[PDB]
């Protein structure tokens, strides 16, 4: 793309370097990509990561040179799952349509479906929004995640 | 430059300038350390007079302690940066945690830093480290 | 962390300079500003 | 040596050193007692300058009041030793009791001690003596 935002790109890239030169682990560089708004599933990440294995992902880092075509391929997605998707799917995921969605079921179907995440991930995700009813307003959290 | 720092420096100076001439000479620090304890060897005194362009005057040590000190920060912002650094907010982080973070925090750090810190910090018997008083020691609260 | 880092690195550069023991032996003596500030700090503490 | 004692001594000194030269001269105490009342006879001033090796400097009177004072104890431990000394713990022992005990407490004591104490202590009209304020007077609480 352009050098317009490549300055912020460079400072962020070197910000999370464990060696301080421009070599950042594959897991870490994917995490930075996700932190840069561009948050795709690890599937297409590995697809554009040369289809490596977990060992290579945790041993092999990446320079900033190849990082530009990498976010280029990421920008080729040009879109992700929409907001109406999430709101309607969570609305139809509840048991009674009571403006909210139960918490434990959400945690379970999040850590045990499709892309796997640890329990504390979804825990600190839902953390703060808990209620005595256990039914969190999916709308506020989904719009916070989308906008944030 | 800081009002408190400059005022306390000049205070201690006019208290140690036993001749009140504004010129620090061997007499002043010599008799001061003699009253404190073992007299200082005159080579130490000469080496301490080697930095200034002569008998240490007021602005002389002012500028020397400035150039040796300008760049630090008071204990307030130190413990401020330390506060969000810990979730418990009690100031009892672990020193080996400090080691595992110092090795790569921003720029890479070596082993001399951590060994000197541990040998010169009131660490507990498992790793926990308290900075509520240690940082003040760094700003000379007790040492 | 970078703030704390600059501070402790300056301390490192300064923890070994000979002048430091000298001029730190004298600081605990004069405390008139310390006396006054502790007076007001204890005032607000006692009020709290 | 005590932090409070040295700080208050140097405080009173820099307040009385009306020339701020660190050198106590006849001018300072002379005009101070003149503002207080009758001016002091210059022979008294010379005798007070006879102990120091010259114009009384800071460390000069520091050391002189140290050698004249080092060995005492603050009023806290004084009234502490006085507490278990009395079973009532109100601090109202009798002065003639103090006399009958002082004559042989540890080493033998004479009569000048007790007469000076009674003539310079707020004793009641039967013998009872209060030290809650008298001991502080001994540490200069009121005198």
């Amino acid at each position: 793309f352009s050098e317009e935002q490549t300055a912020e790109f460079k400072e962020a890239f070197q910000l999370f370097d464990r060696t301080g030169d421009g070599k950042i682990l594959y897991s870490q560089c994917g995490d930075v990509m996700r932190a840069l708004g561009q948050n795709p599933t690890n599937a297409e990440v590995m697809k554009v990561l040369g289809n490596p294995k977990s060992d290579e992902m945790n041993l092999k880092t990446l320079n900033f040179e190849q990082f530009l075509p990498m976010m280029q391929t990421i920008a080729k997605n040009k879109d992700q799952g929409c907001f109406e998707d999430y709101v309607e799917g969570l609305r139809v995921f509840d048991k009674e349509g009571n403006g909210t969605v139960m918490g434990a079921e959400i945690r379970h179907v999040l850590v045990t479906l499709g892309e796997k995440m640890t329990e504390e991930e979804v825990e600190q995700l839902v953390a703060g929004h808990e209620d005595s009813n256990g039914c969190i307003n999916y709308e506020e959290l989904v719009r916070m995640v989308l906008s944030g | 430059f800081d009002q408190s720092q400059i005022q306390e420096f000049k205070e201690a100076f006019n208290m140690i300038d036993q001749n009140r001439d504004g010129f620090i000479d061997k007499e002043d620090l010599h008799d001061m350390l003699a009253s404190m304890g073992k007299n200082p060897t005159d080579e130490y005194l000469e080496g301490m007079m080697s930095e200034a362009p002569g008998p240490i005057n007021f602005t002389m040590f002012l500028t020397m302690f400035g150039e040796k000190l300008n760049g630090t920060d008071p204990e307030d912002v130190i413990r401020n940066a330390f506060a969000c650094f810990d979730e418990e907010a009690s100031g009892f982080i672990h020193e080996d945690h400090l080691r595992e973070l110092l090795t790569t925090m921003g720029d890479r750090f070596t082993d001399e830093e951590v060994d000197e810190m541990y040998r010169e910090a009131p660490i507990d018997k498992k790793g926990n480290f308290n900075y509520v008083e240690f940082t003040r020691i760094l700003k000379h609260g007790a040492k | 962390m970078k703030v704390i880092q600059r501070n402790c690195a300056a301390y490192l550069k300064l923890r070994n300079w000979q002048w430091w023991r000298l001029f730190t032996k004298v600081k605990p003596l004069l405390q008139v500003t310390r006396q006054e500030e502790e007076m007001q700090a204890k005032d607000e503490e006692l009020q709290r």
